[PDB]
């Protein structure tokens, strides 16, 4: 396949050899191709280009100048009467209304998200009993969700609106915002982890370099992708692939999940361990319960089509992917605010004494 | 794949083809009013 640049490039090659070029019928064709011909008085029975892109290259133009080497002008008045209108019985649809669908589906999914994850963030920072390493990580993770979510509708509004600056600002910010998303989510794996693993913390120093590792290693990976891009292509937007480069800033992001999932089930064994300890049905119940509280924190849910390579649009692994990433990545932050803020213990009981103390002052 | 950056290039794609499209329709009519 070649974009819109190379046939651009590719006629401009093609009208540049007609430069360097009954009766013969003389050049009785067009201004676009190139075979400056109409034949002795037959037909022209020049295959279809192939310097264009698909154009069905085993068609003929089938050309054609009668008499005596005249061309079979003024049908109508019409003039140039030519033949290759069967040559463009070729080539979208299908294809715009599956992308306008995953488009409605996850706008929706990200605003009820950002909705809900907004008021999670006000109300983890107002109160001050909340005020714990473990939140400040949670408003971490849930801001990031934000900024993966506000920049998307960025990037969208400047997309659906040729390489100018804004348009590579919108493209690269979304990235970082995917990426940084992607590790907070990592970050709290890493953060259970320790917690449960080992004996001692040090706040002052791992919450900073927890911070740290979130937000500076993807910046370093788009910054590297972006200088890559800038020094190697630098052709109009970014929103093309121009090869392998993108597995620059894709490779980490899925180096994290797998990371992640394995975390995951290590939790999940200390978890069937304790509950054997204590004592059946119930402990079967709080596993599953708890399994499922954790799922939605640690991104479980990407694992399923995490080494998926690029495949076809027009195919049914496709559509199933993009359907079930677009619906659960989109509302992955609206559980997380419901489960670990709005459904939290200590945020609900301190809801309640603030409510209580204000209503009985008023 | 990071399915966000996989819809990304499919819709850098699906619209460069419709401007090439778009550009051979136009051409054609231009060509058949020649």
């Amino acid at each position: 396949v070649m974009t819109k640049e190379e046939q651009i490039f590719l006629l401009h090659r093609a009208q540049a050899q007609c430069e360097k070029r009954g009766r013969p019928c003389l050049p009785e064709w067009d201004h676009i191709l190139c075979w400056p011909l109409g034949a002795p008085g037959e037909v022209v029975a020049v295959p279809c280009p192939d310097y264009i892109y698909d154009f069905n290259h085993k068609g003929h133009a089938y050309r054609r100048c009668d008499r005596n080497g005249s061309w079979e002008l003024v049908p109508g008045h019409n003039r140039t009467w030519a033949n290759y209108s069967e040559c463009v019985k070729f080539l979208e649809t299908r294809e715009r209304e599956v992308f306008d669908r995953l488009a409605m589906i996850y706008t929706v999914g990200y605003s009820v998200s950002l909705a809900s994850l907004t008021v999670a963030v006000l109300i983890l920072a107002y109160f001050r009993r909340l005020h714990c390493t473990r939140n400040y990580i949670h408003m971490h993770l849930f801001l990031s969700f934000m900024l993966r979510a506000v920049s998307i509708f960025v990037k969208d509004a400047v997309l659906y609106s040729a390489g100018y600056a804004g348009c590579r600002v919108a493209v690269t910010f979304f990235l970082y915002f995917l990426a940084t998303n992607y590790y907070w989510i990592l970050v709290e794996g890493l953060y259970l982890h320790s917690l449960i693993f080992m004996a001692f913390f040090s706040e002052k120093k791992y919450l900073w370099g927890f911070t740290v590792f979130g937000w500076g290693l993807p910046a370093v990976f788009v910054a590297v992708w972006v200088s890559v891009r800038a020094t190697l292509a630098n052709t109009g937007c970014w929103d093309l692939s121009s090869g392998n480069k993108k597995w620059i800033i894709q490779v980490p992001i899925l180096a994290s999940i797998v990371l992640n999932f394995i975390l995951f089930i290590n939790i999940v064994r200390v978890l069937a361990t304790k509950l054997r300890e204590t004592n059946t049905r119930q402990q079967y119940r709080k596993l599953l319960k708890s399994t499922l509280v954790l799922m939605p924190l640690f991104g479980v849910h990407y694992i399923v089509f995490m080494a998926t390579p690029y495949t076809e649009v027009s195919g049914t692994l496709w559509q199933v992917q993009m359907h079930y990433e677009m619906l659960f990545n989109s509302f992955q932050g609206f559980f997380v605010a419901i489960i670990y803020c709005f459904c939290n213990g200590e945020v609900q009981a301190e809801i309640k004494k603030s409510w209580s103390r204000w209503t009985l002052a008023l | 794949s990071v399915s966000e950056i996989q819809l990304m290039h499919n819709l850098g794609k699906h619209l460069n083809s419709m401007e090439r499209v778009e550009w051979l329709r136009k051409k054609l009519q231009d060509v058949h009013n020649f």
